[PDB]
């Protein structure tokens, strides 16, 4: 069950606040548009890959999700969440996901809700943000933060999801004056998001440019070593040891 | 290299590879000065409204980019 | 060099019998130890060896499915077992620590600094 | 096994009588890993080849160790009177085996 | 830690170095936030290998220093606890890989290394390796086989989080004119005052267009005060 796919897959990993600042990274960022997985519920609803970073949506309006558990480093960590006792932790396998009910753990406290998250190289990074609307076609800003500590993804709980992923982009941000980004672009997903991009400027006048250098990259690589193997008499060289 | 009606207009673009020929990598045209993509080119003769180079111009027209 | 093993752990026809066998001075665990037995004017088995190093072994398939090899590092130890055997299996029988590969030190530090010590599966009388 | 030779191999000192310790192009042709043996019995045994011909340190007086394909053949290199005593042989086999042969006795003469 | 099979630890918000005790000391510094940390038992031949920019079975098949790290690494010679008669093959190390390591890469399958065409099939022979190696080390060790434990650090700089070393003070506060400041994340001088707005409050500081620095969240409430530079100007 496939989808398009649209704006809203960026975030806050940074610790410097820039008040209006129209600020341009080149993190890793959802290619936004045309490819999602968008989701009847059946029954199955199964597993899946990571694959560089995961990005999510799903509607269960009565709080039907209960969320998602994850392997990791190819024991991984998995959280389940409730108005108490909001735990995650890392332990074997030992479960089922159905909705009528160890090494490391941490704790803490038309609707959706829509998540994203990554490794952290060492660290951990999750985002998230909700709202009622079915896709997130128009933008606005997202991903709030929190982080952990630093392969696989399950979930447990006539409803809906959403699943997609990152990859490493380029983005020109803009801005509400409180220092907030309201608003950004997207250098990689298009010639024009290129040209915006790079010029640095929300918008340009009519006219011609310098877009960018380009090379035809190799078809292929050949090495036209010598055409002989004779053994080179090292062990003589080291070894007539009357040295 | 790239060519816009200015980005408050639209959103159709055009690009040329700078004195490059086609055959490396929709409208494509040639020029004696490299490979054009996405404008139009027109036979109707205009006063320059953006340059090309080699006496070659483009604006937007017939409600598009054309040159 | 050292190396010592148990003796004659003789029984009554038919069952199970244990070994040890020590060695040291040689690094101990530096390669794998292998397991050999012959009886008078009949030739040498070798039956298999343990990796100390690890608990990896080879057998022959012969013997597998009935002689039972292990191994100690907290008392540098090595052990065997010869289980509910066939009437009249008696001969006397023995360890050794050779092989295919250098692993360092001496580095041909091999089969007959091991190739050593006797003992007697046997059923007697008083 | 099957692996086999003679027995009494034998002959007056000097005399360097030897030894077809002779398997199979699997085991002896099958690797460069042959290895050779002697004793006076009842002994802990004696190794004077590990492979085809390479003798251990200190292993070197009257030895003549070699190999070829099917067949380790190792000289004693002449007889001594050395020997109220027997000689054997073993290799390196298949799927990280090892294999023994027959061995031999020897005896010396005037 | 057997390096092979090296152990994290993973520490924050609490020197030793104001001893010298202990013998031996990499480093590239002499108070900041949290860190990770490794350790080993080494045969003091091998820290050759550990190192930025190193070669051999360690940097191969044990452990990795990033080449563009930051942190620092002590030893000391541990034979007095560790260097005893026979024993001591406890402490293992891997001789051979299928593959290099990239940086804290670590690897505790113990499958026989095949090498070339061998289907070894689980099983040690020629062609056929067991993949590790242990010391085994003893009293009779030379130096360069005796024992050194070491202690291995790296440094968590990402400052919004909160955390410091053991030795660290702090004053009061002041809103007004130039003064010299600290935080464990955050350091210098400058010409305070109050701020007219808030951050998100998982950006530790404000910074100017030009970078600089232009408020922080501040500890005494995380509070947030805007800053100039301290009043200076041509004549
Ligand atoms: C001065 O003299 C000394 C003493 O001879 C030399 O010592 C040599 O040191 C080398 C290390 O640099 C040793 O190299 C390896 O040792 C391994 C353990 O012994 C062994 O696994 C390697 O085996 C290959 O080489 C052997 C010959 O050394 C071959 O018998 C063996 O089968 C291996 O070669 C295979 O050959 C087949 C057939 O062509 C190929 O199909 C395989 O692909 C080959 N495999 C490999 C892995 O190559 C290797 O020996 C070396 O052993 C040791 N010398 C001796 C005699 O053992 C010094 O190097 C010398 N000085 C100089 C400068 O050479
Ligand atoms: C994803 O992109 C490919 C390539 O353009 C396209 O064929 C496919 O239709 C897209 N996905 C969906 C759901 O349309
Ligand atoms: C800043 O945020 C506040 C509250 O959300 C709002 O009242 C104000 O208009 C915002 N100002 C700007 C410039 O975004
Ligand atoms: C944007 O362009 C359109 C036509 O290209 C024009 O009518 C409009 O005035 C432009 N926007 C502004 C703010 O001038
Ligand atoms: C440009 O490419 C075409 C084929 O793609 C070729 O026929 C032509 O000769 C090329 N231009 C020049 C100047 O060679
Ligand atoms: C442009 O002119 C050329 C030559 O006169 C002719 O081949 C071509 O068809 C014309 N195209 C148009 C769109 O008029």
């Amino acid at each position: 069950a496939y989808t398009n796919s649209f704006t809203r897959g960026v975030y806050y990993p940074d610790k410097v606040f820039r008040s209006s600042v129209l600020h341009s990274t080149q993190d890793l960022f959802l290619p936004f548009f045309s490819n999602v997985t968008w989701f009847h519920a059946i029954h199955d609803n199964p597993v899946l890959p990571f694959n560089d970073g995961v990005y999510f949506a799903s509607t269960e309006k009565s709080n039907i999700i209960r969320g998602w558990i994850f392997g990791t480093t190819l024991q991984s960590l998995l959280i389940v969440n409730n108005a108490t006792n909001v735990v995650i932790k890392v332990c074997e396998f030992q479960f089922c996901n159905d909705p009528f009910l160890c090494t490391f753990e941490y704790v803490s406290q038309k609707n959706l809700r829509e998540f994203v998250f990554k490794n952290i190289d060492g660290y951990f990074k999750i985002y998230s943000k909700h709202t009622p609307i079915d896709l997130p076609q128009g933008f606005s800003a997202l991903e709030p933060l929190v982080d952990l500590p630093i392969t696989r993804f399950q979930t447990l709980l006539a409803a809906a999801y959403y699943v997609g992923y990152l990859q490493p982009r380029t983005f020109l941000l803009k801005y509400n004056e409180n220092g907030t980004i309201t608003d950004a672009v997207d250098c990689a997903l298009d010639p024009l998001s290129e040209t915006k991009c790079t010029l640095k400027s929300f918008t340009v006048e009519k006219g011609i440019y310098q877009t960018s250098n380009f090379r035809v990259q190799p078809t292929e690589s050949i090495v036209r070593f010598p055409n002989i193997t004779n053994l080179c008499p090292f062990g003589e060289v080291f070894n007539a040891t009357r040295f | 290299s790239v060519i816009t009606p200015g980005t408050n207009t639209s959103n159709q673009v055009a690009v040329l590879y700078q004195d490059v020929n086609c055959t490396e990598v929709s409208n494509v045209f040639q020029t004696r000065a490299g490979c054009l993509i996405g404008a139009e080119h027109v036979n109707n003769s205009y006063e320059c409204d953006i340059p090309i180079g080699a006496g070659i111009c483009a604006s937007y027209q017939t409600q598009s980019i054309i040159a | 060099v050292q190396l010592v093993q148990s003796g004659a752990e003789v029984k009554k026809p038919g069952a199970s019998v244990r070994v040890s066998c020590k060695a040291s001075g040689y690094t101990f665990t530096g390669y794998y130890m292998h397991w050999v037995r012959q009886a008078p004017g009949q030739g040498l088995e070798w039956m298999g060896w343990i990796n100390p190093i690890s608990d990896g072994t080879n057998y022959a398939q012969k013997f597998q499915g009935w002689v039972t090899m292990t191994r100690d590092t907290s008392i540098s130890t090595v052990y065997m077992e010869l289980s509910r055997l066939r009437s009249d299996d008696t001969a006397v029988y023995y360890c050794a620590r050779g092989g295919s590969r250098c692993s360092g030190g001496n580095c041909y530090g091999w089969a007959y600094d091991a190739f050593d010590i006797w003992g007697q599966g046997t059923m007697i009388t008083v | 096994s099957a692996l086999t030779q003679p027995a009494s191999v034998s002959g007056s000192p000097g005399q360097s009588i030897t030894i077809s310790c002779t398997g199979t192009s699997s085991d002896v042709g099958g690797y460069n890993f042959v290895s050779w043996y002697q004793q006076h019995p009842g002994k802990a045994p004696k190794l004077m080849i590990y492979d085809v011909s390479k003798r251990p340190s200190g292993v070197s007086n009257r030895f003549s160790g070699s190999k070829s394909g099917n067949t380790a053949s190792l000289t004693i290199s002449g007889l001594q009177a050395e020997d109220e005593a027997d000689c054997y042989c073993s290799s390196y086999t298949s799927s990280s085996t090892f294999v023994f042969g027959t061995g031999t006795k020897v005896t010396v003469l005037g | 830690a057997s390096v092979y099979a090296w152990n994290r630890k993973r520490i924050s918000n609490c020197v030793l170095y104001n001893s010298a005790s202990f013998s031996t000391f990499k480093c590239y510094g002499v108070c900041f936030t949290n860190v990770y940390a490794d350790s080993f038992v080494i045969r003091g031949d091998e820290v050759r290998q550990i190192a930025p920019g190193q070669t051999g079975k360690i940097a191969d098949y044990n452990y990795k220093l990033p080449d563009d790290f930051t942190g620092c690494v002590i030893a000391w010679n541990s034979n007095n606890l560790d260097s005893k008669v026979g024993g001591n093959y406890n402490y293992l190390y891997r001789l051979f890989r299928k593959s290099n390591l990239k940086p804290f890469e670590r690897d505790i399958s113990t499958e026989i290394y095949q090498a070339g065409s061998t289907p070894c099939n689980g099983v040690e022979g020629f062609n056929c390796y067991f993949p590790l190696q242990s010391y085994g080390f003893q009293p009779t060790n030379g130096v360069g086989y005796q024992p050194y434990r070491v202690v291995v650090l790296s440094f968590e700089l990402l400052h919004a989080p909160a955390t410091v070393c053991g030795p660290k003070k702090s004053t009061n506060l002041v809103k007004n004119k130039c003064v010299n400041f600290n935080f464990n994340g955050l350091t210098g001088t400058g010409v305070l005052t109050e701020s007219n707005k808030k951050f998100l409050p998982f950006q530790q500081f404000g910074r100017d267009i030009a970078d600089t620095t232009d408020a922080v969240r501040d500890p005494q409430t995380l509070e947030i005060l805007d800053i100039t530079p301290c009043s200076f100007g041509g004549v």
